[PDB]
């Protein structure tokens, strides 16, 4: 049995996961209450798989999270809302002390308090599971929780279990939009704990999925759900594997083994390609070709940066429904024609394929379409170099004049510990322009 | 769970205080009987903030009133939502500060601080998990000004970990309403730089100039003025009792403005803000926010921003709404008007959105921007002192009840330092 | 009135240190004569520091070793024979935990550093021109910095568990701060100060920490103001002119990481303070080498308490001297490049230092 364990930290990692959980729970049929009505139907099964959820006795379907948190503003409207039979009591909230959004404060002094309980309920979850894939930490750069508190689990976990998947999907930030002045500090410092331990850090802008439901939904006043849907996508198309049955099928090793040429360079981005109302639902074909290309199209990322400032040296195309091979492979000798679709002398191939034959669900209320054919792609550039600049940048605009460091200072953290988060970055930036650089 | 507790020290302290219970209860649905009388469930969940339960579901309130002269004791314990507090917790004495700096911390305060601080820790030992506190006071006499100062150095001796929020009416250009300003507030301003962690600066002039010009009100009385400060002391606060998609308690605030230990002095504001009879010809929506809030006449702390360049802008918005609109109006703020903001900073500004509004509107909105203007204020209180001073205006009222020049010069080089770190800020790098 | 100095500045590094020692540390640091260079295990790049004096005390028969008594011949001695004309002194010391700065200023019983060799040195250069034209007086004190908190060391401390009050700070108008309550004690003899020093240092808020058995938790400030009164023309009463100088010594604490250096309760709660303290003794050298540049510019000094008394010692009217001391293993890299690269920043501050005479008025 494959089975992972998807842990949620943060408001954002929590709202996340509430899309994420009301998006499997449609998909499998597993209602709110947690009860399975499929195996009381028909005489039995698999409805709801034992990868994402577990079973008791009784019939009630109950997940594999853990829905940590140090503020319980939101994890209090997950035990009063739809999704509160289903989850266990235990949800690892401490009720006080929000990480006030500095590293410091969740990774030593409001921090400590609490792992020493997630890593007894993950090990609950794991010792009642006979073969562990990895995990799926859904975080946030930006505040203190999500960045100090993934960065301190991601390090006792790496202890632990080691030899495991420890995958984590992120919000970037964006150059333009921000919620806080302490966002560049907060991820580099987060990325010089996380460049070591983590295997795949995927990644995610707000502001490209504004852009995005702009043009391709005709929303002019998003609001966060209908992003936090679009993730859960993504999340539903990295799992359709695990969770159901088609031809071609990519465990969670068979991501890290395909991305990631070198142990630093775990920085994917993620995109989604058809993103449809009901009104253009009609009057597109939505066809392999059309997806693929529309997957490679600059205005169709999910993070803001540009293509053509780098090439790519890894991509997994992952489909869902009626796709048929040869219409992939017909779609990547489209694109390996392209000259725009740069990629590096060492990676010919390149183009990493999966297949899934169940289509995606689709929520009511929802801004999304009825598609036969799904498609999600995981990318690696050398595009993201420029983000990873100006987040350098905006650091070094402060830490010039060490601002906003009495505040780190105060909660465990020393000043030489910036230097040594900047250095390493640096470096990073710098393998990033040693792949680039063609052999001879 | 969060908590603070709140202090009422002098006329305007309990007046805006009395002001901001009577808004909370209405908020939270408690009646003047302290019984809870409402219709969501979303009051209930979060009241251990501001409030405590007695004994048969009637609600408390965490307040240590304090003054040395019982006259506005007996105007709140008379008034409407006065027999919700609780007796033990009327601190009071006689012997009035005679808006005296020096009666309030040397000799009519020293005798009762002690009282204070006995039901400080009595209010604090009651609670799971404290946040800080929220002092009202006003710089100007000697009550508000030299018993809160001392309070707030005496907590933050004893509470160190914790913040020590104050709400200060600080006088104005134009017109005084006391005669010893500018000694009682450099003092005051001497104690809470050195012993604070967010400061909200208030003025009347500017709170006159929103109530004439905005609210197009003809006979003002200062009950309105309390009602406009109550509002944004409602709304620093409301992401502490009411959930949200952003959520920014008081400590993130002070993460995200102040930059450095000192310039914590903000200039607050509100939002929808209109007329009577000129609403139905308005637009509820962001952008109406973001232009009347960003503006020079929708302050409190009678200084432009356009004399200075914002440090930093937080804003708490409460109501149902989209993020892109924040984040895109804030961003256009940020880059239309460039010339007030500061280049080191790449973004000045903090997003915090909330889902309940007040009782009767659909969208609200708090502003907290800290901006080099607010040196203007200490400039003048560094002038008329300098005037005062030079000559020993009103002295010997401060020397003969034990202080000595020394403390008088210590402050006035102090304000001055505050003056030129916000000022080298103000230029082009 | 008044000259242009260039802010005084040395390093110095220490032998490996047995905790070091025991995890077979490698050599990072190394000094070609004066400058100092500091290779990474990555060798990626090579940092390079320049400095007036490069000092070394890795192995005591490599040729250039100073040791104790050559910190002092190149460093103090000079600060000595400025304080007698007049000029105001200082000498203070940065580093990390186990850097080697409170075994440097003040030694070991066997190994006496720059107060010792100081005032006995002094007291023997006295003594050597003391006559009965000009006389000299010394006083002295000794004050700590324990977590925004200032305190006395050489008061005697009896009957309570909590017999340490705390004393503050003020602002005179023209002599610049001062601290309120603090013991200013005589001294004729070197035998005189070797009992305050012996009972201040036991005083001092020491505690056993991860990066090593005896760990300063308190910066230490070691006053000694000596005016002479001299003669010379006049119409009637001598004695009148009087010359006066003030010299500091400071021993500071250090950056100490919460990882290397194992601690909970109260030794991460003054961790902190030294952390915020030498946050903003950072600040004041950055915004003072800035000054050089004509770039106007303002010096956080209030935004600490060490730093608001030592106001007339970094600026001012004070000729000063930084000793920076850095460890030299590869676990010590990411600490050592912070001293080093302050230490280049204090070089560039230049302050005024005028000799002090007031005439009897
Ligand atoms: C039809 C309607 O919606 O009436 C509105 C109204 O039209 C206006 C005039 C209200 C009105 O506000 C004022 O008249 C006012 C007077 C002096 C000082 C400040 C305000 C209103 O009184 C204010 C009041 O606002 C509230 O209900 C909030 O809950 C407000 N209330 C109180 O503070 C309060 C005080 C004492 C007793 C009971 C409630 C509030 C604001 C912030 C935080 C919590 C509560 C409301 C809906 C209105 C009237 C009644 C006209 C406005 O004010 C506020 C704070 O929202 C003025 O602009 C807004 C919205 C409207 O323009
Ligand atoms: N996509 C998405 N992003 C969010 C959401 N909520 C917050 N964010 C982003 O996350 C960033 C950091 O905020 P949080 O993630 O809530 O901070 P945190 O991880 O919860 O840590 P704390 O500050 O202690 O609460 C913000 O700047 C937002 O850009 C959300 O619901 N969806
Ligand atoms: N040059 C040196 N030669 C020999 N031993 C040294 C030298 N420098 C330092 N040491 C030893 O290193 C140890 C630590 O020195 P110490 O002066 O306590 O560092 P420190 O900076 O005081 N620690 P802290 O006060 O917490 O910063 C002492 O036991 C010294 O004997
Ligand atoms: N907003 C408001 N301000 C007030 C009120 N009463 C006094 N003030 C202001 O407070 C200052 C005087 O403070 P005061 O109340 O006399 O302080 P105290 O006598 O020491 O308690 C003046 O500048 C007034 O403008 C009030 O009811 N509301
Ligand atoms: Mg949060
Ligand atoms: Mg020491």
């Amino acid at each position: 049995m494959r089975e992972c364990i998807s842990i949620h930290v943060g408001q954002a990692g929590v709202q996340i996961g509430n899309a994420c959980w009301e998006l499997y729970c449609l998909e499998h049929g597993i209602q709110p209450d947690g009860q399975m009505p499929s195996d009381k139907t028909i005489g039995g099964g698999d409805d709801s798989f034992n990868t994402f959820f577990s079973e008791t006795g009784a019939g009630k379907h109950v997940p594999r999270a853990v829905f940590v948190d140090l503020e319980p503003t939101v994890i209090d409207e997950v035990r009063t809302g739809t999704y509160r039979q289903l989850f266990h009591p235990e949800q690892l909230i401490t009720g006080k002390e929000d990480a006030a959004n500095n590293y410091a404060r969740g990774h030593y002094t409001i921090g400590k308090e609490i792992i020493d309980l997630v890593l007894d309920r993950i090990r609950k979850l794991a010792d009642q599971c006979t073969g562990l894939q990895g995990f799926l930490v859904f975080h946030s750069f930006g505040g203190g929780t999500g960045s100090g508190f993934t960065s301190l689990l991601m390090e006792r976990l790496s202890v632990d279990y080691g030899k495991k998947s420890k995958l984590e999907f992120s919000i970037y930030p964006a150059p333009q939009v921000s919620t806080a002045v302490v966002e560049p500090y907060n991820s580099i410092l987060t990325t010089h704990t996380t460049l070591e331990h983590s295997d795949c850090a995927f990644m995610v802008d707000n502001e490209a999925i504004y852009d995005i439901c702009r043009r391709n939904l005709d929303i002019e006043r998003p609001t966060y759900t209908n992003l936090n849907r679009l993730i859960s996508q993504i999340v539903s198309s990295i799992t359709a594997s695990l969770r159901f049955d088609g031809a071609l099928n990519v465990d969670l090793t068979e991501f890290q083994t395909n991305l990631v040429p070198y142990p630093r360079i775990h920085f994917p981005l993620a995109t989604y390609a058809p993103v449809i109302s009901a009104e253009k639902a009609y009057h597109e074909q939505l066809s392999v070709a059309e997806i693929t290309n529309a997957c490679f199209e600059p205005a169709n990322q999910m993070v803001k940066c540009d293509p053509r400032h780098g090439k790519y040296m890894a991509c997994c195309l992952l489909y869902r429904g009626d796709v048929v091979p040869k219409d992939v492979n017909a779609a990547i000798a489209t694109i390996k024609t392209k000259r725009s679709i740069q990629f590096v002398d060492w990676c010919p191939t390149g183009f990493k394929v999966g297949i899934n034959y169940q289509p995606p669900t689709v929520v009511p209320g929802g801004d999304l379409a009825k598609v036969q054919r799904a498609v999600c792609m995981l990318s690696n550039t050398t595009a993201i170099a420029e983000a990873w600049a100006r987040l350098d940048h905006k650091f070094d605009l402060m830490y010039a004049k060490r601002a906003f460091v009495h505040w780190y200072v105060g909660e465990g953290m020393e000043e030489g510990e910036f230097s040594e988060a900047r250095e390493d970055m640096a470096a990073l930036e710098k393998d990033y322009e040693e792949v680039g650089v063609d052999s001879v | 769970m969060r908590e603070i507790v709140h202090i009422q020290a002098g006329q305007c302290g309990n007046q805006i205080g009395a002001k901001f219970w009577e808004v909370i209860s209405d908020e939270h649905g408690i009646d003047p009987t302290g019984s809870y009388h409402g219709d969501s469930d979303l009051q209930l969940e979060r009241i251990n903030v501001y409030y405590n339960e007695a004994t048969g579901n009637k609600y408390v309130p965490r307040a240590i009133l304090v003054d040395l002269e019982p006259g506005t004791m007996d105007s709140v314990r008379s008034g409407p939502f006065g027999q919700i507090f609780r007796p033990d917790n009327f601190v009071f004495g006689q012997s009035g500060a005679g808006n005296n700096w020096a009666k309030g911390h040397y000799t009519e305060g020293a005798e009762l601080v002690d009282s204070v601080l006995d039901v400080v820790r009595k209010e604090s030992e009651s609670c799971d998990c404290l946040q800080g506190f929220q002092l009202t006071h006003s710089l100007g006499g000697g009550t508000g000004s030299g018993m809160g100062t001392l309070l707030i150095s005496k907590i933050r001796e004893e509470y160190p970990d914790r913040i020590m929020n104050t709400f200060s009416v600080m006088p104005s250009p134009k017109v005084s309403d006391t005669v010893v300003e500018p000694y009682n507030a450099t003092l005051s301003v001497h104690q809470l730089v050195e012993n604070t962690d967010e400061t909200y600066c208030i003025d009347n002039e500017a709170l006159y100039d929103i109530c004439f010009r905005t609210l197009k009100l003809t006979t003002p009385t200062y009950g309105d003025l309390n009602h406009l400060v109550s509002a944004t002391m409602s709304g620093v606060t409301t992401c502490l009792r009411f959930p949200g998609q952003l959520n920014a308690d008081l400590r993130k605030l002070a993460v995200n403005m102040v930059p450095f230990p000192r310039l914590h002095f903000f200039m607050p504001g509100f939002a929808p803000l209109t007329s009577r009879g000129s609403q139905q010809y308005r637009a509820l929506t962001v952008p109406e926010l973001t232009q009347q809030m960003f503006d020079s006449k929708n302050m409190m702390a009678a200084c432009d921003p356009r004399h200075g360049r914002y440090l930093t802008v937080a804003a708490i918005f409460r109501g149902r709404m989209s993020m892109k609109e924040v984040d895109e109006q804030m961003l256009n703020v940020q880059n239309k008007n460039s010339s007030y903001f500061v280049e080191w900073i790449p973004n000045n500004v903090k997003t915090a959105v909330c889902d309940i509004p007040p009782r009767g509107l659909k969208m609200s909105a708090t502003f907290i921007g800290n901006s080099t203007a607010i040196q203007e204020l200490f400039k003048r209180i560094s002038e008329q002192f300098t005037a005062m001073f030079r000559r020993k205006a009103f002295l010997h009222w401060y020397t003969g009840e034990g202080m000595d020049e020394m403390e008088f010069t210590e402050a006035e080089s102090n304000m001055n330092d505050l003056v030129s770190e916000y000022q080298q800020y103000q230029d082009a790098t | 009135l008044g000259s242009n100095s260039q802010v005084t500045v040395a390093v110095r590094v220490r032998p490996f240190s047995k905790r070091e020692k025991t995890e077979k540390a490698s050599q990072v640091v190394f000094t070609n004569g004066e400058e100092i260079t500091v290779e990474h295990p990555d060798m990626k790049q090579v940092y390079s520091f320049i400095y007036d004096v490069s000092f070394w005390s890795f192995d005591e028969c490599h040729p250039g070793y100073a040791s104790q008594t050559t910190v002092y011949e190149t460093l103090a001695a000079p600060l000595l024979d400025r304080a007698f004309e007049g000029y105001n002194t200082c000498l203070f010391a940065y580093g990390q935990t186990g850097s080697g700065k409170s075994y440097t200023m003040m030694g070991l019983n066997e190994e006496p550093g720059i107060i010792p060799r100081f005032c006995e040195d002094l007291f023997a250069q006295i003594a050597k021109k003391q006559t009965s034209e000009v006389s000299y007086h010394l006083e002295m004190s000794f004050f700590e910095v324990y977590n925004e908190k200032i305190h006395d060391l050489l008061v005697c401390k009896g009957e309570n568990g909590q017999r340490k009050q705390p004393l503050r700070a003020r602002e005179h108008p023209v002599s610049g701060p001062y601290v309120e309550g603090l013991s200013m004690n005589v001294v004729s003899s070197y035998s005189d100060i070797q009992s305050w020093l012996e009972l201040g240092n036991k005083q001092r808020a020491t505690a056993a920490t991860g990066m090593n058995d005896k760990s300063s938790r308190s910066h230490s400030v070691f006053t000694l103001v000596m005016t002479q009164t001299k003669t010379e023309v006049v119409e009637g009463e001598e004695h009148d002119h009087r010359i006066t100088s003030r010299i500091n010594l400071v021993d500071l604490a250090g950056s100490e990481r919460c990882s290397t250096a194992h601690s909970s309760g109260q030794r991460l709660k003054e961790g902190v303070s030294i952390n915020k303290s030498l946050l903003t003794l950072g600040k004041v050298i950055s915004a003072l080498s800035e000054q050089a540049n004509g770039k106007r510019v303002f010096i956080p000094y209030r935004e600490s308490t060490l730093t608001w008394l030592l106001k007339e010692s970094l600026g001012g009217n004070s000729k000063t001297a930084m000793i920076a001391t850095v460890s030299p293993a590869a676990s010590n890299i990411e600490e050592t490049l912070s001293t080093l690269r302050y230490a280049t920043q204090a070089r560039l501050i230049v302050n005024i230092a005028k000799v002090n005479e007031d005439m009897n008025a």
